[PDB]
């Protein structure tokens, strides 16, 4: 099982600095090219940089040139991404993807073992990068209790005012999963994020069943578990 | 007197461009070079590594290149053969520098023991080869003998690799037998 | 320097039928210097096509790429459930390499009306100094919808955000959560809070509401 | 990660046509032979077709010779099964499986790299092929109400739907013990029908709420029927 | 051409016991042209033996294959809990290659009588024009059991379909359901519907019944 | 998928014998060494035995030397452990673990593909071996009835006198999950295991709602559901 | 021969803090013949450090190992919630290879006194001829707790058995249960049954008791 | 008297094997084609084969109703004669010239050319370097001395085995050396 | 007089290793084969790799159930073998005639001597991937061939074990 793994992503304030790292396994690293890609959740992919097997053909995107720098250390199977002068726009999830194990020049000749960064077959997990002056904080969670909206009811919880992403939310320690919807977060004007998680429940279950929200925000190491009742 | 000799040489060739590092030294001058290899298909090439000695290579302004290049495989084998017939050892004992000039010094050291060239034959072993009388006249002028005393021929071998080898035999005869 | 624009933005289809996606280039691209990808929610992309039309490993022959110059298309012949994802095109015939904006191939299904729910603020939150009113639209299709907040029939603008989920795995439907943010001072200054919803599956607009206090 | 993946199954009408594709990954595809195998859920296996490394040796079962056509394309690591004149007998789960990477002829000499289709070590997941004139229909859910003693029994009747499958739950996943959902059966009308039952104490009948959640994707039907005495 | 016949059709073992499965061929088969497989419910088969007696990679030497000509045999020297599954033989001595119908190694347990239950048709279903009466046999071992339908003390052949679950993972018992499917007409013509159950764990047939109108 | 799977465990009487198998997948089995490691569930790890790539180097723990006998078959990727004259002390959970794909000798030479049993990166899930004279028996479950203190009420079942392990218990058919505590079993002087599962519920809930514990014991195919009331 | 002694037995930490675990060997051990393992309740051990100081695959840079001679240490720079587990040191410089007894790194929380409860034998159990009294210490921290039975103000030794749960994942507490098992005869003879609990978070030993009837 | 030595070397290999092929994609890029074929290669055990691929020229193969076979085909004597042939010609400065003429023919043609140049055979010594297994060396010697018009005592044939050193294959090689002499005695 | 030319060739393993040999199969349809494992060398210092290979039972000698070694575990045995094969082949004798190569070299020289031949000259070229002495060796085989060292040549050409050998024989004589 070949695999790529990014690491080093976290928080950084505008104009700051950060250095990402991609670690390879399961293949001849020295033969393949490499690329980085950024992606905002929900929106599309954007090419950041790409290099060939030894680093002698490194290029960058129009938005990144002269700002990020990319290198590699074949000895220990690892590649890095040097980032400086971080705008707030650069907030995104940064993938690491593997290129090819070959390359072709303008005469049509094939070089095996001299990989490049054309198309990409092996993609990494993806490490998150958040560029925002707002300071790290923890989520405050509030309930959304029902009133009698027909036969079926609805309830949930409101995770508000946390930074940075992500935040995981389950119901009854992971037991309840049917009819459950957890909505993507929305970036608020104060700099912090907010989520909402909801469930459809039969109205009859007033006090017989118990419902607990299981929120976990690791960047602040906080974990609240508030029940919900009418 | 009559004397017989045998020589052997082989060179990977052929004029590639090496991207060498400072090698690895762990004990209790050698380099490590990467280059684009050549396979029997012309438009297809292959990455490959190899250890070479900084003496066998020549830099350029890391980046190096093989010294022999290019042929000069037969001159070496023929040289050894001519030396061996006269019981003078290997090429390395010569000292001076061009593959063709090494042969000329070998024959000078052979007539210094009293031998002219009687007959020379060279066998080139390749993978996919022509201009043989050309190589055959250069050996003849270097050995101060007629072209009819030098013979060169090539045999071949038709997944992918490269290499060029050669064997040579030489017969020496004591000079000054026109009494 | 080379920008790729693919259409349509969303292609709603039902399993079995054909899907043809298009990717237009600003300038000419060699027909064998093009690639496509597939990505499902919460996963990384996977290569479908490279060198313009040659399939990747594990990719059956329902996916079929091609094109030249300015017109490149990916076409799936017999859509299957595992195929509903978002599809990016990529050209690599000239630096900087670039992706498209992404075509979403969603599952088409019969219209379904939304089940609307309004949740007044929580007592715990009100103490902090801010109140949040949530409106929930649940299990509806298509994705398009409208949500209006009214405070004493007063239309609020510039103080609510919306958020929608991805097409449900089991139901093939969307859900939406509009959140109205107000301060305790302004929340206690009015009394009626209502959520007006318009949708294709609704004869007329629907309203859920509550009265501050009880 | 060495895998086989079938695709192209689904519904098709009697006398119709359909073509299955099996896409390999993680092994030298041209060294191995391939087979298609079919199995109706519950019953045993039945050999369908077989194929060696290049296609020069292709054999079929009695029940498909003349109707099926196996082919492969070692350039793209893929193998096909083209089926014509499908009957209803041909309904089953269609596996694609890897053969050997070697072969042996009648004189007992070993040819590496020339796989044939004797025994099968790597199996695909299986794609379902349903041959029916039935039109896609969601299910009608009916409650099975109890009468008892110390223990009671209740359930749901998922009747008249097409095609498979259906997924049933109880109380949105909270009920796990005592639930029994029986394999579906194929009625004379060509539509499927199964039942789901749950064991419950006689005391909580009036206290506790029991909802069965039937979901049938092929028709985008989702229903949560309540069961009461 | 060559059909394989396995025996027994079911082998009820307790953990740690020896198992021996037979597979008889209609024609002679070379001893080194045979294979066995294992399969658990919901999974694909798993190769156990090939070439008559050679174990596959990752198969402990609990399993051992053998036989020549007409009798082939698979021996499990000490059945493990993970070994209760279905076992197929397969011959490749002559085309078309073939499998047996399979031997099922179940977990043996103490006899357990069923708990019988009967359900009358739903009011909803009665409107639609058909009636379905279902008779439940919960948690019984062994699997062999008879269920008969009686309407006004008259037995009905056909119009009854039975389905049985797989041996439970917890208590290792079976559960059965027989459904009696009728029309409003033939259902209203009669008054009493009964279900008669017989089983190794029942001294005498138990019966559950009701009269429409309750 | 790199995987190890132990089998052959179970119950055996003192002075008995037993033979464990280890089944590997997803790597060159003969390039690696192997080790058996045993662990009592609550306690820590104890090295049992280890062997190198070809079995030419096999060593055992001081406690088992003379009784256990390690072996492997590289043609099928299976390792075995023969256990003879077992004591009650040998009762534990036996792991199969993978060593290295290399080795080094007293002179500094690095032999690739001649693996040994130094450290262990791949572990099996483990098969339990129980050494008791006890006969398989299902549990007698007893109720732990409330009323005594608090605003909430303590409630439970007592799963007494069973063998061998394990028993699994749930509450209200798995619906009641919050506030549940099931205790690790303990070996009684009589040779049988006993445990108890408790739960905290609202004191108000005792009169209206019904609480039932569900105790299953696969070894004896026992499944009991006991009502718990005041 | 070579005995690995780990310390401390338990290491109570809060996310972010540093974790320094030691392993003292009875004999010198080559600095590169050492290894560390992480293990979670209900899972198989995971390799962290081999060859003395080399991180294995997937192991974040939080984990660092080292040591020489007879003192070896594992260092977690800033503990995260994922890291709470048990850690074993393993040497392989000498036969037979051996592990340490292990070190449990638990999440530290504020002190919490146990909520005590006592349960008299069910009348179902009394016929069988045995009597089991269950005392339940619930939702406490730290784990260290004492429990002593008394029958008619008479202490008991050698008829009670304790079980303790793993640290809960939500509130981070433990729960214990001692079970006094008696004969039916000996149970009908006495009258008072008491369970005295001592705990750090208790000002004074709490006792819950009852009279049969 | 004049006296001359020669040296020959030859490896002929690739038994007749049916070629299962498909055209390649390689202009130069005169362009020749050239294909990528597959065949049952031979191993060191008689009753075991292996699948291999290699590039073959279409003007060196003959389609046999997409199946082909390489022109010329097996074969241990054929290398020895070709090597001895090169050696005879080598000692008299004649090179090598020729499809696949009877290897016994080419050896006799080489002898006839050195013979008109005023030379006979002095002695010959041939070495067979192979992977197998003195079976028929005395049958070779006779057949060789007959084509060189000398006596068996002027022909030596040998075989070295490359198996005392391990092995895991294909091919058979041969080296030869010849001594020519002027014919003409002064009696 | 009568002159004769000869040529010889031998190949041996660079160094001694131990082989872990399992019983294979020749496919019956004496000749025995083994499938063995050993520590193969690499380019790095003190770094071996595991490799398998096939060996004829005729060339390996056991150690005493499944362990063997190579017979020629010794560095001129490769040279002398090729030189005996060269002088033998000149006089048209054969290939060859157990151990003590230098004795085999003396024996090969007496069999050509009964045919009335003496050494005129020999040239021996050793070929090694990894490049000593040789003056010691060419003085020793001049003792066994009973000739001047001036007519015995040894050299070693390498790649930036194998051996070729050519021999020339001069008839016994001669008259003034
Ligand atoms: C086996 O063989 C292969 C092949 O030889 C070998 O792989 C090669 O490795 C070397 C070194 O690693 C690579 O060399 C690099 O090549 C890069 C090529 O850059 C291209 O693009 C440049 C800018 O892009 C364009 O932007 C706009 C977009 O629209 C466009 O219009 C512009 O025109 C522009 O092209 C461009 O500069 C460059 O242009 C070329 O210009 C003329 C055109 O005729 C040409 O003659 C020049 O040679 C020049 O290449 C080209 O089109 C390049 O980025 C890079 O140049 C930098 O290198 C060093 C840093 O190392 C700097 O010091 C220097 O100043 C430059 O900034 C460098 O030349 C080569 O590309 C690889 N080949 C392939 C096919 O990938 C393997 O390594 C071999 N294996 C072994 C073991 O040896
Ligand atoms: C390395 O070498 C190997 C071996 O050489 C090579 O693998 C072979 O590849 C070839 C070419 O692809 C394969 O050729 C095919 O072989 C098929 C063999 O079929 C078998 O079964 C047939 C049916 O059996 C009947 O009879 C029994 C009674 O015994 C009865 O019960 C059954 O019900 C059934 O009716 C049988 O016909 C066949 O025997 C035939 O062939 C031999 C020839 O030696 C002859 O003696 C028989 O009388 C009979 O003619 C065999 O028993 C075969 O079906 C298939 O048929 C096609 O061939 C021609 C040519 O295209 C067509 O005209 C014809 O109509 C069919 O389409 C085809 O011949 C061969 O099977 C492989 N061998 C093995 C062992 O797998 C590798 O490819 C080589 N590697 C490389 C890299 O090249
Ligand atoms: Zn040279
Ligand atoms: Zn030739
Ligand atoms: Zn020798």
């Amino acid at each position: 099982e070949v695999q790529l793994v990014e690491s080093g992503g976290g928080v950084v304030r505008p104009g700051g600095s950060l250095r990402l790292s991609c670690a390879a396994s399961g293949f001849i690293f020295e033969n393949y090219g490499l690329t980085w890609v950024r992606q905002v959740p929900g929106k599309g992919l954007h090419w950041v940089s790409g290099m060939n097997w030894n680093g002698g053909d490194t290029r960058y995107a129009d938005s990144v040139r002269g700002r990020f720098s990319m290198s590699r250390d074949n000895s220990n199977n690892i590649a890095y991404l040097q980032m400086k002068n971080l705008r707030v726009d650069d907030t995104a999830l940064y993938y690491c993807a593997r290129g090819t194990d070959y390359t072709i020049d303008d005469q049509g000749i094939f070089y095996k073992g001299s990989g490049t960064f054309w198309y990409f077959d092996l993609w990494g997990r993806g490490t998150l990068v958040t560029v925002s002056s707002a300071s790290t904080k923890g989520p405050s969670v509030f309930p959304l209790a029902p009133s009698t909206s027909g036969g079926t009811a609805a309830l949930g919880c409101l995770v508000k005012d946390y930074f940075p992403e992500p935040v995981t939310v389950s119901w009854n320690s992971g037991a309840l999963t049917s009819g459950v919807h957890t909505f993507p977060a929305v970036l608020q004007s104060s700099g912090l994020y907010s989520l909402s998680s909801v469930v459809t429940v039969p109205s009859s279950s007033l006090g017989t069943q118990t419902y607990i929200c299981n929120v976990n925000h690791k960047p602040s190491n906080t974990k609240v578990d508030k029940r919900v009742e009418p | 007197l009559i004397r017989i000799g045998h020589g052997f040489d082989v060179h990977a060739f052929g004029c590639v461009t090496l991207n060498c590092s400072d090698a690895k030294v762990n004990i209790n001058e050698i380099k490590n070079c990467s280059f684009n290899a050549t396979t029997e298909l012309r438009d297809k090439k292959k990455k490959e590594y190899a250890l070479f000695y900084r003496l066998d290579i020549v830099p350029l302004n890391s980046e190096y290149r093989l010294i022999n290049c290019n042929g000069d495989v037969a001159l070496h084998a023929l040289t050894d053969a001519i030396l061996g017939a006269a019981a003078l050892g290997d090429i390395g004992k010569l000292f001076p520098a061009d593959s063709r000039g090494l042969l000329r010094e070998a024959f000078r050291q052979v007539q210094e023991k009293g031998y002219k060239i009687g007959n020379v034959d060279i066998t080139i072993i390749a993978q996919a080869p022509p201009h043989i009388d050309a190589m055959r006249a250069k050996i003849a002028e270097d050995l101060q003998c007629d072209i009819e005393q030098v013979n060169v021929k090539a045999t071949t071998t038709e997944g992918r690799q490269e290499g060029i080898a050669c064997e040579a035999v030489a017969l020496l005869i004591r000079q000054g037998l026109e009494v | 320097e080379i920008v790729l624009t693919q259409s349509p933005a969303t292609l709603s289809l039902s399993p079995g039928e054909r899907a043809t996606l298009s990717c237009r280039a600003s300038q000419s691209v060699h027909p064998k210097y093009f690639a496509w990808y597939q990505q499902k929610p919460g996963q990384s992309p996977r290569l479908l096509i490279y060198s313009g039309s040659t399939r990747a490993a594990g990719i059956a022959d329902r996916f079929s790429g091609g094109g030249s110059g300015i017109h490149f298309t990916l076409t799936i012949t017999r859509v299957e459930p595992e195929d509903f994802a978002v599809y990016f095109c990529q050209q690599y015939g000239g630096s900087p390499y670039t992706f498209g904006q992404g075509t979403k191939v969603e599952l088409r299904r019969t219209v379904a009306a939304p089940s609307v729910f309004i949740f007044p603020p929580s007592d715990e939150q009100l103490k902090s100094g801010t109140a949040s009113v949530v409106c929930l639209l649940n299990n509806f299709y298509p994705r398009e919808a409208k949500v209006q907040w009214k405070v004493d029939n007063a239309l609020q603008s510039g103080n609510s955000q919306e958020s929608v989920t991805e097409q449900d795995s089991k139901d093939s439907t969307y859900s939406l959560s509009s959140t109205l943010t107000l301060s305790k001072a302004d929340y206690e200054k009015h009394k009626v809070y209502a959520c007006e919803v318009t949708h294709q599956g609704l004869s007329s607009p629907v309203t859920k509401s509550f009265n501050r206090g009880e």
